[PDB]
Order: C-alpha cells, then sequence, then structure tokens
RNA sequence: UCAGUAACGGCGAGUGAACAGGGAAGAGCCCAGCGCCGAAUCCCCGCCCCGCGGGGCGCGGGACAUGUGGCGUACGGAAGACCCGCUCCCCGGCGCCGCUCGUGGGGGGCCCAAGUCCUUCUGAUCGAGGCCCAGCCCGUGGACGGUGUGAGGCCGGUAGCGGCCCCCGGCGCGCGCCCGGGUCUUCCCGGAGUCGGGUUGCUUGGGAAUGCAGCCCAAAGCGGGUGGUAAACUCCAUCU
RNA sequence: GCCGUGUCGGCGGCCCGGCGGAUCUUUCCCGCCCCCGGGGUCGGCGGGGGACCGUCCCCCGGACCGGCGACCGGCCGCCGC
RNA sequence: GAAAGCCGCCGUGGCGCAAUGAAGGUGAAGGCCGGCGCGCUCGCCGGCCGAGGUGGGAUCCCGAGGCCUCUCCAGUCCGCCGAGGGGCACCACCGGCCCGUCUCGCCCGCCGCGCCGGGGAGGUGGAGCACGAGCGCACGUGUUAGGACCCGAAAGAUGGU
RNA sequence: UUUAAAUGGGUAAGAAGCCCGGCUCGCUGGCGUGGAGCCGGGGUGGAAUGCGAGUGCCUAGUGGGCCACUUUUGGUAAGC
RNA sequence: GCAGAAGGGCAAAAGCUCGCUUGAUCUUGAUUUUCAGUACGAAUACAGACCGUGAAAGCGGGGCCUCACGAUCCUUCUGA
C-alpha cells in the first residue's frame, strides 16, 4: 500500500532520508557478505560465533529417513488414546490396562518426563529413556517392547 | 552492510534468473483443462471404471514409513499365478499387472490375493452376445450405476489392531526394559571382534 | 521378545519361498557354448600378453606373473582368474604328455 | 515437498542435488542370437479379377536373397514331446440406417418490445406522464453506430431457438486372417576395441576421479554391474 | 404461548435415533491358519451386527427470568379524528 | 467465475511442541513422613503429594480501632483503616534436572559372564528443563541479493562490415 | 627531590542495617573451634537541597570539524 | 649487583658463593591488562594431581616486575 509508506511522507526533502554527507550511493562495504574476514570481522563475530571453519566429520549421502525418531515424553502419552478410555480403565476391579503404541500415532521412542497419573499402563514402543521406563513401572505398569 | 543483530544469507539471485521465470497465471485454466481431458474420458470410454485399474497393496519402503500402507503398481505377477488368471488376459480384464517385482514374504502376499479372488467376484464383464464364455447372467440387471470415482476398492483402507484391555501379568512387568536395548546394540556392533578372539582360541591348541 | 535394532532386527516375518527369476541366470557356462569358446582357443590362438605370461608362469616367477596381469588386465579380482586360468591351460598341456 | 539440507569452495564469496512421501498421467512391447520349418519372404514389370478419389490377395515374367528373407520366439522365460479338460475367433474396407453431451465442426441466412401525449433543443437518446397491474417485452436491461445521455429506431444479445449446405466417430451382407490353457518330462538360453583399468583435460554437489571424451593396456562365465572413503578377503542384496 | 440453563424420568424414536468413540463381546455371522473325511475356540486374523458411554430429539415433572420472545384481557395516564 | 464454496482414510507436508554431541548415541521431578541395612559424609523401603526455595512485587483477603438529632437495645452498608496473610508477571540469587568431557569411586543386571551393559559423587562446556506459545495472514520499518533511488566512464568479450 | 599547596578522584552517611537466640558443614581444627550458611524473634526519623525513577526492543543520521579565555608541545612566528 | 633499554624494587636480600635438584610438569574454570568492554599475548589469585626443597611453617606451576611475540584453512606429531 503506497499511501501508508515512507516515500510519500519523505516527498519534498530534497536529500530524501540518506544523508547530505554519507549521501547513500550503491554499495559502500561490499556486496553481499563481503569481507566477513576483513573489514566486517567485529560484525561477522559477536553476533555469529562460530561461523568459520570445519567442525565435523562427513557422512556423504546422508539419508533423511534413518535418524528418525519422532518422540512423545509421557505428558502427551494420555492424549493419543480417547480419554473415555483412561476414566474407563481407572475403575476400581483390577489391572484393567490398555494399550497404548506410540507407534500407530506417529512416534517411534517414548522419552521421560514427570508427571504421570497413577493409572496401570503398557506402552509399545520401539525405544524407551531408562528414566521414561521406571515412569511406568511406578504406577504399576509395564512396557512392551515392539518394533 | 550487515548490521545489528541477524541473519546471514544466501540468495541464490546472482545467477540470472529474470529469463527463466515461470509465473503460474494458468494454474486454473489447466485444472479447467484437466477436468475436460477426464470427463471426456470418463463417458468416453465405457461403464469400465475410471481412476484407472484396480492397483495393489503395497508397504512403504524406509524406516521413516514402514507403520503404513500405499497404492502400488502392479500385482507382481504370482498373485495372477496364485489366483490362477492368465497373466495377458489380466490388463483386458481391468487389473494392472506389473511385471519385475519380487515378492519375498506371506505376510504382504495375502493382502495383494484375497483382494484380487475378491476383485474378480465383484466383478462383472460384457458379453458380445450373450453366448456368455465364463460370464453368468445379465450384469447385476444393469450393474446399478455405471462408474466410480478415485478407485475402485479404495486403495489405502489403513486398517488397525485393538488389543481391547490386558492383564499385567510377571515376566512382562520385569524384563523387556532400557536393558533389553543397549546390548543389543553392544552385541550386534561387536559380534565380529568377539568371533574374533573366538578364531585365537583355536591356535593355543 | 522382538526388537528395534540389533542382530534380530525389527518384525520378524514369514520368509515365503519363491523359484529364482529367469534373468537372475545369466551367466551359467551352458555346455554348448563352452564348446564353441574352447573349439575357438585352439584355432584362433592366444593373446600377446598371455604368450607371455605362460612363459613367466612357470619359471621366472609365480608371485611377478600376477603381477603382470595385475597391469595389463584391470584389478585384482580380475587378475587372479586369468592367473590361475592359465595355470590350468598350462596344466592342460603339461599334465596330458 | 524433502532443501537452501547432505555435499562442494583461496572451506572465502558463493554454488548446491537425490531417494523416500503426496498428486496429474498412467502402456506396454519388438529384434539379433540360440534351435525348427524343402525361401513358406520382399521388390519390380506387364496383363487382366474388378470397384471409386486407388490399391489388393490372383497369373506369368524379371531382380533381391542362403554372407539368411518370412513364421513362432525375447530372459516375467521359450520351444519340443506329452497328457488333461475348455473353446473356435478377430479385423479391415463396403453401403447405410440409429446416434453425436454441450448435444461433433464449419458456413451463410433470421428470430421480443413506444417512436404514444406534453415539453426542451442545431438535433434527441433529455425532464415529466401512462385506470384495480401498475404503458410494452423480458430465458432477450451485454454492446455499438445513430445529429447528446437508448431494454424497446436498427445490426445483436438470451434461448437442449429455428430452416438449410457440406464434412465427423461408433448397427449390418460380400473379404482377409484363424486352438488357445494347465500339468509333468527333455532341450535352448543372449548384444566386444565394449565393460573395466591407467593417465590426461572438460564438467558436476559427487567429495581417493559423478558424467563424458582422447590415448594406451585390454576382459570374463557361480560371469559381470552397482551397494556414496582408496585396497585385499568373505557374506548378503539387487539388476542384465 | 415462550426460552434459557442445570435435576432427572418415560431407553421414550435405541431391535422403524443423530453423529462420534484403538469403550465391549474368542456361547453372536463369513474367508483362513495351528492339530490329528471331520472337529477342539484350539490361539486368532480380513469383515458384519448389538451392548455401554460421550454429545443431540419429544413427553410429563421442577427451577428461575417472563427478560430485544410476543399476544390476551383488565388498570392508570397519553393521542389524534 | 483465472472468483467464491467444500474435501480431512487429501495433513503428504512445512514450522512449532526436545535439547546436546564430531559421531556411535543419549535424551529433561523433585518434595514431605515413617521404618530401617556400623542412620556409615554412603545409602534401602512404603505413604502423601507435587513443579523447589530466598528477597522485592501492582492487585485481591482478613483487619484491631474510629466515624450518624439524647444516652442503653441491632441490622446490609459506607468511608479512614494501623498492622498481618496468600501472592501474578518479572528482576537478582541459591538449589535441582538433561546432554558433552574430566577427577574419584563402589555397586547392580543377564537372550547368556564379556578389553558386557546400568548407576554414583564432585568441577566445568550447552543456542537446554524448571506446567508449553506457536503457526498462518496483513501492514509498517530496517538490512541484503536482484539493472535496485535516477544519470555517468577508460575499458572487456563474442559475432560481423 | 626532602617537603608540598588550590582544583580533582574514590568510598561512606542504615532496615539490603544492627542485635540476640538456635541448627547444618565433607572447610578450619587443643577447645559447642574459627568462618560461612540457614531459621526464628526484637526496633524505621538517621547530612543539606532538588526531582518521579527503572528496564527491554528495533534503528536512522554521523565517522573531513573549527574558534575562544585558561594550562600547555613543536615552531622565529602566524588567520600555523 | 640483579643477562641485556631505562624506571621501580632488594641487605642475615630479589645480590654473591655453596648443597640438592626439575613446578620451564598434567588439568577445569574465574578474573585483570589494551577492550567494543572481542581475541592473541602477558599477568593474577585459586582448585584437583604428581613432585622438588626445607628439620619445619612454607615456597615453587619459568626468569624480581613492566616488552620478548601470531587466527581460520592446510601439514605434521602425540594422546584413549
Ligand atoms: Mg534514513
Ligand atoms: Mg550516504
Ligand atoms: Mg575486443
Amino acid at each position: 500500500p503506497s499511501r501508508l509508506r515512507k516515500t510519500r511522507k519523505l516527498r519534498g526533502h530534497v536529500s530524501h532520508g540518506h544523508g547530505r554527507i554519507g549521501k547513500h550511493r550503491k554499495h559502500p562495504g561490499g556486496r553481499g557478505n563481503a569481507g566477513g574476514l576483513h573489514h566486517h570481522r567485529i560484525n561477522f563475530d559477536k553476533y555469529h560465533p562460530g561461523y568459520f571453519g570445519k567442525v565435523g566429520m562427513k557422512h556423504y549421502h546422508l539419508k533423511r529417513n534413518q535418524s528418525f525418531c519422532p518422540t512423545v515424553n509421557l505428558d502427551k502419552l494420555w492424549t493419543l488414546v480417547s480419554e473415555q478410555t483412561r476414566v474407563n480403565a481407572a475403575k476400581n476391579k483390577t489391572g484393567a490396562a490398555p494399550i497404548i503404541d506410540v507407534v500407530r500415532s506417529g512416534y517411534y521412542k517414548v522419552l521421560g518426563k514427570g508427571k504421570l497419573p497413577k493409572q496401570p499402563v503398557i506402552v509399545k514402543a520401539k525405544f524407551f529413556s531408562r528414566r521414561a521406563e521406571e515412569k511406568i513401572k511406578s504406577v504399576g505398569g509395564a512396557c512392551v517392547l515392539v518394533a | 552492510a550487515p548490521s545489528r543483530n541477524g541473519m546471514v544469507l544466501k540468495p541464490h539471485f546472482h545467477k540470472d534468473w529474470q529469463r527463466r521465470v515461470a509465473t503460474w497465471f494458468n494454474q486454473p485454466a489447466r485444472k479447467i483443462r484437466r477436468r475436460k481431458a477426464r470427463q471426456a474420458k470418463a463417458r468416453r470410454i465405457a461403464p469400465r471404471p475410471a481412476s484407472g485399474p484396480i492397483r495393489p497393496i503395497v508397504r512403504c519402503p524406509t524406516v521413516r514409513y514402514h507403520t503404513k500402507v500405499r497404492a502400488g503398481r502392479g500385482f507382481s505377477l504370482e498373485e495372477l499365478r496364485v489366483a490362477g488368471i492368465h497373466k495377458k488376459v489380466a490388463r483386458t480384464i481391468g487389473i494392472s499387472v506389473d511385471p519385475r517385482r519380487r515378492n519375498k514374504s506371506t505376510e504382504s502376499l495375502q493382502a495383494n490375493v484375497q483382494r484380487l479372488k475378491e476383485y474378480r467376484s465383484k466383478l462383472i464383464l460384457f458379453p458380445r452376445k450373450p453366448s456368455a464364455p465364463k460370464k453368468g447372467d445379465s450384469s447385476a440387471e444393469e450393474l446399478k450405476l455405471a462408474t466410480q470415482l478415485t478407485g475402485p476398492v479404495m486403495p489405502v483402507r489403513n486398517v488397525y489392531k485393538k488389543e481391547k484391555a490386558r492383564v499385567i501379568t510377571e515376566e512382562e512387568k520385569n524384563f523387556k526394559a532400557f536393558a533389553s536395548l543397549r546390548m543389543a546394540r553392544a552385541n550386534a556392533r561387536l559380534f565380529g571382534i568377539r568371533a574374533k578372539r573366538a578364531k585365537e582360541a583355536a591356535e593355543q591348541d | 521378545y522382538p526388537m528395534a535394532v540389533g542382530l534380530n532386527k525389527g518384525h520378524k516375518v514369514t520368509k515365503n519361498v519363491s523359484k529364482p527369476r529367469h534373468s537372475r541366470r545369466r551367466g551359467r557356462l551352458t555346455k554348448h557354448t563352452k564348446f564353441v569358446r574352447d573349439m575357438i582357443r585352439e584355432v584362433c590362438g592366444f593373446a600377446p600378453y598371455e604368450r607371455r605370461a605362460m612363459e613367466l608362469l612357470k619359471v621366472s616367477k609365480d608371485k611377478r606373473a600376477l603381477k603382470f596381469i595385475k597391469k595389463r588386465v584391470g584389478t585384482h579380482i580380475r587378475a587372479k582368474r586369468k592367473r590361475e586360468e592359465l595355470s590350468n591351460v598350462l596344466a592342460a598341456m603339461r599334465k596330458a604328455a
């Protein structure tokens, strides 16, 4: 919207908002990232520490399918199921435990996080962290691995 | 020209790009062109189905996607043999045939065969004249319709297990743990060196 | 007790039996064509380097003759087959005398 | 979309893919060879079968061709010998009728309603007016010209409106083609100065050489190619 | 007559209800494997119903406001003709 | 009308909800009570809870006491309320926890006893956790790359007369 | 350089303090030590004068300066 | 006199001789100095290890102190 912007507001002022003295020309400090080593050093650093050099090993042709582990930590674990069951599987009779398999929801790994409630659970996942399964084997629940 | 805190940038504009631009001012005008290329092809052939032939059941080939099921290319060529239909009548029955395909498991074989023996069961053909060599009566009293849409037998139908409610037994809540994964890694990468020290055991004689 | 990754990886399934396909068999010896090539070695003759290799193979060295093949034929997986099939042709003459 | 990622780069500026995945579209095949069929093959010339706007299968001449024409065959196998139970076709032209989804396409030619009273003007297409049907037509109030501002003055617009003239795909007699399938048993089974390797240049993201070329050495049959860090061994996969 | 929100009931239309539910049922119904011409649920799998909830549809019954949800009659005090 | 409408067994997918590491990989909860194994700085058990504490912190709550035509009999109230309590956002600190290394150290587990896994306590490195705040769209400002606010060379290169 | 001015610079002028009482400690160690830490309890007026202060964000313009008393350096001296 | 340029410092000494000797060693951080409040360099106190010296408290991680030196990429060597 050309009304609201500045070049209507600054139409009549002779130097048009770029100084009488520097008088903005075309490219005074080199084009793009020019001089990251030499004269824009103080600006390339302090604001980008780490920018210059090798850091790691090469992995030629990495495939973005085998580092694929989407992760639920346990506080999102009861909301994969209908909440009509977690009240139903909490009726005082027995250890009526439902399965909660993350691998039909898009997750492969159960990471640890505190505050799981006090119902008995069985969880099918491909990967468990040792904080996570002791957060399940402390509520009277079990941890069934499958792939 | 770099200023206070920001983003280093690599835009790919140093190459001259004002000649190779492709405006999509016709992407409506192609959609109304390739619906006519279907509507004057859906009625043009037949009460043969639109949306192509019956496609197979195919599982996706990566660690990322092997939990879901995809429509594939064609019956591999022993499903035509198990269901007992000749390989060059299969593509004029209206079944799609992929010649170079392998099968190496019955767990994914039978889901094609069960589909394929069910297709021909839910199929009627037309006679030239009703001599009907291998056809029954009039096809369902004029077949109740003409044509389907977007897949004959709904090619995904990704189906899932229930496992309604169980009881924790003893072992199950003890064993299958974090230490059932570590030594699975700590052995399957140390399988070769430990047999190399089991080559040294012989030459001690 | 299956697992995600290890020696016994992932989903255990049934490995359906199947006949091997027909293009998988591309290079068996197929005796009639074996007869054509073994007819043609004794009418067409031998290569000029291998007529030098088999005077190296018996009395000059036994190792250097493969290194002589290693440079003229491509690699060491192609140089062992040439080294031992000469030493059988040179055994098909020397022992049939 | 993956991706501005892996990777490349005085590792500077910068350049920079692909596999998955989702949709549009979806169509697969032949030949050399290997072996069999008495060259069963093609061209041409001439005559007539007999027909358009022309070519076919007849018949006799001449040439090709055995250094290999035609049939069946092609790597998912194929042939051959069975043996079993099925089944006897398609395709072109010919004349047409019966159609054609915007009802195939083109062309020409036509399709509703005010100039009625008063008024202004150089000139109206202006302003006003029209009984209980609201003056008239509306599937037709897009548009253009008309002496200025027009649903009605005229071309035209709307309409599965009309009448014509030629051309467009798919019924039906005369032709030409014309045993497929499964089971067991024997047999056959593949592209060479090419692949690879070395060296040199160009190039690519390709990094101990991705592609391609020059030059040299030059393959093999359980072979060969690939599996992204050069080499040796072993195992497995996949393609020819 | 009315409509809001909670209380329910008639389960009233569930077996001639709406949508939804990785809630339920191996005495329910098909295509099969496991074991010796059959069967043992002997474990199910591909699939269908019908039971329970979660929310929406009438009855009578309850609350509270008769609220921009409007009319009835009766009253006060306006208004033209 | 190249509009608009709908799809959802069209959510594939983007970006965010999970960081650290070169990489294999690993991946974020403590509190209170009681009972104990030399309660031995190490440690073992059940229970209740549940995002730890310190100092500030708007606001909200309790509020002694006061304030009306005569003194004693009571009501919703109001206004001034001393002090005190709970404490949002945030700011500083102390603790905790996750990952990378380092010092010291003892213990446990068994798809099978090994140059095997798991843990501990201290000190550091991290773009982390400590009840999440992001995505989409539009607008403004600024910076870059594009002829980049307009105008300007001596050149350079291909291909020709 | 013994001495040593004027001007100048730093700090301080309270509750974030002060006092008393009690528990941790692997530090320190004749010693209920020393020192930190924490918990509870006690008392607001602590020089003048003036004023509302704190904190976060993005970023334009600028990066050629000269003159004057005063104290000074080069220079004979200057509008150096 | 303190190796060397000056300034400061030093007397049972930081000097001069003697006797042992390797702390000129390994390791994680904090801070100071020019600073934009970056980096190299230098320096300061510490902490964990192993040691030296001394009878001992101690002192000592180079020179009594203020200068004596140098990134990314690349190469080389070593360390589990
Ligand atoms: Mg500006
Ligand atoms: Mg400027
Ligand atoms: Mg030139």
